[PDB]
RNA sequence: GCUAGUUGGUGGGGUAAUGGCCCACCAAGGCGACGACGGGUAGCCGGUCUGAGAGGAUGGCCGGCCACAGGGGCACUGAG
RNA sequence: GAGGAAGAAGCCCUUCGGGGUGUAAACUCCUGAACCCGGGACGAAACCCCCGACGAGGGGACUGACGGUACCGGGGUAAUAGCGCCGGCCAACUCCGUGCCAGCAGCCGCGGUAAUACGGAGGGCGCGAGCGUUACCCGGAUUCACUGGGCGUAAAGGGCGUGUAGGCGGCCUGGGGCGUCCCAUGUGAAAGACCACGGCUCAACCGUGGGGGAGCGUGGGAUACGCUCAGGCUAGACGG
RNA sequence: CCGAGGGUAGGGCCCGUGACUGGGGCGAAGUCGUAACAAGGUAGCUGUACCGGAAGGUGCGGCUGGAU
């Protein structure tokens, strides 16, 4: 299945993920097919969550997956509002 | 007035029964530093006399080497037999990049931003005329507006 | 889009098949004069309709056989057999280049 | 290599 | 005669350095196209069509500077330098964002567009590329 | 690390008097003032005229041992100007004067770098109120830059903070004596600092 | 040339070849002593230089130098050898590492030490 | 100089699917100085290093694709 | 770290007057790497349970290998320096020892009884937890020359014709639009590089955003030049 | 039927090595002569041919990069 999950970026000790589409079957940090935003769990920035929104709908809407904890980062974004 | 530098000092020696007798030779370039630049190849039994002949026959022949802003008009390809010299101008923050000889006559021209090249036979005596003869074939958009 | 290119008929002697000689002009990448380079296409003709000197256009397709990968896509000029003649000329100067 | 060889 | 245009620049830059009144080239009218912009950026004082025992010929009229002083008096030139671009053996086509600036301004490079025969500036202002003929200073 | 070692040999050797001591730069016991001849057993005898390379070289070691940078940091600031734009002598100064343990020093804090590094580096300096015990630091417009609550009270900061309530500071910076703070207004320019220094003669030295 | 002979023929690269062939591509390569003796040099010097004769790793036997004043090297001794050559004996296109396997550095030196494999002394 | 499944055709088998990919037969074709065939070396690329650029050199780490799993051959299971 | 003598001892040079290492040390005071104590993380909020509807949305709970680490706070000792080089290129010189020896060497070259070139020493230059060496790549090398080279005598014109392929090709007019030029459009993944900003105390490293090309697909256009097709000319060429 | 490969037989290419043999390069102070550089003491060089310890010599033709 196509999925939506976080692709570990940034350094050792400094975590920074890209909430993105991609094959399960392709490596964590592989080669995704669409960039829907970024995520810093360390909060270390003003922003460090973001999502298309739009986008994030739209691999949603034809069956991407997203993962438990990128399901949140898409909650807290808001692509759930009814 | 204008300021004077030693290019070149070299001993040439001729032949006679009983040895070698000596000679000097010194390539001195002066300029005022406002775009007044001369070369002199000055030779003489002695070191002290060529410097001095050098700088005067130096003097005696100069050019106007049109400065804009510290750098030349346009770029400028002049070949003095074998050897050849390429002045390229440069924006106001580069420097005078150039060789030792080059860099001597542009100094003293006034030319603080410049870009050069020496090709084939770098003689510093015919790389010094190629350099002189370059400047003195620099022209501005007056010199080739008036011109046409 | 299927890739057509354009050529000549340079042998006849197979069976609802032509070799089609096509040629294309490209400047040196490096030394920048523009340079010619051929190259044959042996091109389906299910009719046998085409024969030698023949200017014609080919069309990318599904393979037909091995090797055959083009289809005849319509005629253009014909009796262009002065070019043929450069193309048989040339294979037969190779004669004199062996030993 | 049979049987004996030539080499 | 291989190339007509590398002639008549050589035909042009011959007489120019024994300072020649006049030289005529045989006639061609890309040729007066390129001559109509070395008259109109000053290099010439122009050109003229004739006849030569029957033939067309182009003479064209040659510029220099004033007398100068010192041991040689010849006058500065006024085409210090004219060069084929693009040959028979190579031709050499640049795009307008290619189109190279000679001398930085002090001289013009010819090249010939579907547009016409143009300066490197008016190219660069037309927004065309072309093949580059030559360049003059 | 730094160079750490002898420091008036360095004065002599350049033929330059480098303030790189203290109060006893202004003294008669001044070094420069009383051998001003190169160190070692040659110091005294005359000099022969020197090449072009030396003369580049020169330069280079006389702006290096100002600000007792290591010739690795001092290329790397070498090279970042080069790449930036403009004029590649300003701003190769104006990043050496933007180190943080050089602010020190030009907002009087110790009387030599060499010093206002310790302090630096003993973490008695802070940046916008955040310590900072980084002599690189890169000093920005707008950083206030102060000496630390907890080091407020202490003989050596007072000693140099009362003999700068007599000095004034570059145009470029900003200092209040009683509160210890300090700050930075921008980039210094060219005509802005006189050093001993013909910054041109060091580009030409790398452009070897 | 023209043009056309360019696109015809084209330019040839330059090739380097190498002036240490018995290392194989390798900056150093081990050996054992076979010959330990000395040699004279060409015009216009006078000495007697210290070369080993040594058998590599690489299938290759060749002259290597012993620098430095007074050697431990005899046969069977096992030697590192490096690139360079001694300009002034032919053929000797080696030197051998000191402080290496039982060549030992030279005895008593203080300038230039790290090149003659020898310690700091206190 | 190279080529007998070689090159094309017909029919058929085979496969998810085109194809001499495979078999039967018929035709005598296919390729090559624009370098076939053969020999040597090499995994290719994003890029990396250098260089004024043009270029040269390189492809380890990271990403993409390919290939192999002691050396070979083989199929089975299966969406693969 | 600051101070610290017309300037200790030692060692080096000396014309025996002196000069050097050198504010360097000693010494004085200031600071306080390490270490000692105390507190102590960001990375971790979802899955889950709860209400609602096993949904949207609410609110709730458990979980850290790294780690008692980073970091913060308090205390706290003046605390590793080495390596290359100093004939010219190339920045840095004197003494002794040696005497074509022992040795140096990247190239030119040094050493034959006064060696700034060998070996040591003093001094000096350059870098600094590095400094050198070997190997290899690009550069300088415009020394494979497209940019950007040459061939009388420096290396380089085929012994000379004839001619195949190929490369190239005069003046004028028109058709096409292949080269070529222009505009639009699709592709040119991320990373990297570059500019801007920001996060680890800075930096390296790392995050965010911006700017795009060339090449190729498509669509539209221009026709001077090159190409092709057609028609005419006579200056090249051939013939009478 | 095909089939890894094993086996028989005969070819081609490449690498290593071999009694002995051929010249090549290099090596401070060996032996023989003096061919070339001056008209170098027979102008030199040359393709070829033959000869001779060795440089070389001679013939035939060519070249001036030959003195006077
Ligand atoms: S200034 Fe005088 S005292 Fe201060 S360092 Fe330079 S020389 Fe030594
Ligand atoms: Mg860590
Ligand atoms: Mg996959
Ligand atoms: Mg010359
Ligand atoms: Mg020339
Ligand atoms: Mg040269
Ligand atoms: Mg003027
Ligand atoms: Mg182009
Ligand atoms: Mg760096
Ligand atoms: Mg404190
Ligand atoms: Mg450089
Ligand atoms: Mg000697
Ligand atoms: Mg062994
Ligand atoms: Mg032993
Ligand atoms: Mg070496
Ligand atoms: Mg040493
Ligand atoms: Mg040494
Ligand atoms: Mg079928
Ligand atoms: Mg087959
Ligand atoms: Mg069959
Ligand atoms: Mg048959
Ligand atoms: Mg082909
Ligand atoms: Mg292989
Ligand atoms: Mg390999
Ligand atoms: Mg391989
Ligand atoms: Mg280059
Ligand atoms: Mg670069
Ligand atoms: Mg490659
Ligand atoms: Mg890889
Ligand atoms: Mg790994
Ligand atoms: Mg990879
Ligand atoms: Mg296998
Ligand atoms: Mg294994
Ligand atoms: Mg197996
Ligand atoms: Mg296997
Ligand atoms: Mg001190
Ligand atoms: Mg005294
Ligand atoms: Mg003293
Ligand atoms: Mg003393
Ligand atoms: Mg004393
Ligand atoms: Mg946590
Ligand atoms: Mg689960
Ligand atoms: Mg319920
Ligand atoms: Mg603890
Ligand atoms: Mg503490
Ligand atoms: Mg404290
Ligand atoms: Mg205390
Ligand atoms: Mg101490
Ligand atoms: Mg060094
Ligand atoms: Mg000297
Ligand atoms: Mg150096
Ligand atoms: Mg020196
Ligand atoms: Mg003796
Ligand atoms: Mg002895
Ligand atoms: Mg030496
Ligand atoms: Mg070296
Ligand atoms: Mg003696
Ligand atoms: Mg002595
Ligand atoms: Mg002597
Ligand atoms: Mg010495
Ligand atoms: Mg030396
Ligand atoms: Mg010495
Ligand atoms: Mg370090
Ligand atoms: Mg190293
Ligand atoms: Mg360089
Ligand atoms: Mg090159
Ligand atoms: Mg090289
Ligand atoms: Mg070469
Ligand atoms: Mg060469
Ligand atoms: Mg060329
Ligand atoms: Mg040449
Ligand atoms: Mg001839
Ligand atoms: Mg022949
Ligand atoms: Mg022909
Ligand atoms: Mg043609
Ligand atoms: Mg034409
Ligand atoms: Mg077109
Ligand atoms: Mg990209
Ligand atoms: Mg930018
Ligand atoms: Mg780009
Ligand atoms: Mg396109
Ligand atoms: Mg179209
Ligand atoms: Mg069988
Ligand atoms: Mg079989
Ligand atoms: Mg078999
Ligand atoms: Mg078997
Ligand atoms: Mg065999
Ligand atoms: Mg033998
Ligand atoms: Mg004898
Ligand atoms: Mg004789
Ligand atoms: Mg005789
Ligand atoms: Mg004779
Ligand atoms: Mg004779
Ligand atoms: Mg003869
Ligand atoms: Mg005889
Ligand atoms: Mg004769
Ligand atoms: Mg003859
Ligand atoms: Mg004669």
């Amino acid at each position: 299945m196509v999925k939506i999950r976080l692709a570990r970026f940034g350094s050792k000790h400094n975590p920074h993920y890209r909430i993105v589409v991609t094959d399960a079957r392709r490596k964590r940090d592989g080669k995704y097919i669409e960039k829907i935003g970024y995520y810093d769990p360390r909060k270390t920035t003003p922003d460090w969550l973001k999502v298309d929104v739009e986008r994030a709908r739209y691999w949603l809407s034809v069956g991407a997956q997203p993962t438990d904890t990128a399901r949140r980062l898409l909650r807290q974004a808001g692509v759930f509002r009814q | 007035d204008f300021e004077e530098k030693m290019i070149l000092i070299r001993r040439t020696a001729r032949m006679q029964a009983g040895g070698r007798r000596f000679r000097f030779g010194a390539l001195v370039v002066v300029g005022d530093r406002q775009g007044r630049v001369g070369l002199g190849f000055g030779k003489a039994p002695e070191v002290p006399l060529a410097v001095q002949k050098a700088g005067y026959y130096a003097r005696r022949n100069m050019v106007e080497v049109p400065l804009q802003n510290g750098t030349i008009p346009h770029e400028i390809e002049v070949e003095f037999g074998a050897s050849k010299i390429v002045l390229k101008p440069a924006a106001p923050g580069t420097g005078v990049i150039a060789g030792a000889v080059p860099r001597a006559i542009l100094e003293l021209a006034g030319v603080t931003d410049i870009l050069t090249k020496e090709l084939g036979s770098r003689n510093p005596i015919n790389i010094a005329y190629a350099t002189m003869e370059a400047l003195r074939q620099l022209r501005t958009k007056a010199d080739v507006e008036r011109l046409r | 889009p299927k890739k057509v290119l354009t050529g000549v008929v340079v042998s006849d002697k197979m069976q609802k098949t032509v070799t089609v000689l096509v040629e294309r002009q490209f400047p040196h990448p490096l030394y920048g004069k523009v340079i010619k380079r051929s190259k044959k296409y042996l091109a389906h003709d299910p009719e046998e309709k085409y024969k030698l000197g023949d200017v014609v256009e080919i069309i990318e397709s599904r393979p037909i056989s091995k090797r055959k990968r083009f289809r005849v896509l319509r005629l253009v000029e014909s009796g262009r057999m002065d070019l043929v003649e450069k193309y048989l000329i040339r294979r037969q100067n190779y004669e004199s280049l062996s030993k | 290599a049979g049987x004996p060889h030539k080499r | 005669l291989t190339d007509p245009i590398a002639d008549m620049l050589t035909r042009i830059r011959n007489a120019t350095r024994v300072y020649k009144e006049s030289t005529d080239v045989p006639a061609s009218r890309f040729k007066e196209e390129i001559l109509r912009i070395l008259a109109r950026e000053g290099f010439i004082k122009g050109y003229e069509r004739v006849d030569v025992d029957g033939k067309p010929y182009l003479r064209v009229y040659l510029k220099y500077g004033p007398r100068r002083q010192g041991p040689d008096p010849r006058p500065e030139q006024v085409i210090h330098h004219i060069r084929r671009i693009s040959k028979p053996g190579r031709r050499v086509y640049v795009g307008v964002k290619e189109i190279p600036r000679v001398r930085r301004g002090l001289g013009i490079a010819i090249l010939s567009t579907s547009k016409g025969v143009l300066t490197d500036r008016e190219a660069r202002k037309l927004g065309v590329g072309g093949e580059l003929i030559c360049e003059v200073w | 690390g730094r160079y750490i070692g002898p420091v008036c040999r360095l004065c002599r050797r350049e033929g330059v008097k480098l303030y790189l001591k203290g109060e006893r730069c202004y003294s008669p016991k001044c070094a420069m003032e009383r051998r001003p001849y190169p160190p070692g057993q040659h110091g005294q005898k005359r000099a022969r005229r020197p090449s072009d390379y030396a003369v580049r070289l020169r330069e280079k070691q006389k702006l290096r041992r100002i600000y007792g940078i290591s010739e690795r940091q001092f290329r790397n600031l070498f090279e970042e100007a080069s790449k930036k734009k403009g004029v590649t002598g300003s701003v190769f100064l104006g990043l050496l004067e933007s180190r943080l343990d050089n602010v020190v020093y030009r907002l009087g804090f110790a009387v030599s770098r060499r010093q206002a590094r310790q302090l630096v580096r003993h973490g008695h300096i802070t940046v916008n109120g955040r310590r900072v015990d980084l002599p690189s630091y890169r000093v920005r417009p707008g950083d206030e830059i102060a000496v630390a609550e907890k080091s407020r009270n202490l003989e050596l900061i007072r000693q140099n903070l009362e003999a700068m309530k007599g000095r004034k500071v570059g145009p470029w910076l900003s200092l209040d004596v009683e509160g210890m703070k300090g700050k930075f207004l921008r980039l210094p320019d060219r005509e802005d600092l006189a050093l001993p220094v013909n910054e041109q003669l060091v580009i030409e030295f790398y452009s070897r | 040339p023209t043009i056309n002979q360019l696109v015809r023929k084209g330019r040839e690269k330059v090739r380097k070849k190498s002036k240490v062939p018995a290392l194989k591509g390798a900056p150093f390569r081990r050996g054992v002593c076979t010959v330990v003796r000395t040699v004279t040099p060409k015009k216009p010097n006078s000495a007697l230089r210290k070369v080993a004769k040594v058998r590599l790793t690489s299938g290759y036997e060749v002259t290597a130098y012993i620098p430095g004043e007074g050697h431990n090297l005899q046969e069977h001794s096992v030697v590192l050898i490096r690139g360079g050559r001694v300009k002034d004996l032919p053929g000797v296109r080696y030197h051998i590492v000191r402080g290496v396997y039982d060549a030992a550095g030279v005895k008593d030196r203080k300038k230039s030490r790290s090149k003659y494999g020898t310690k700091k002394p206190k």
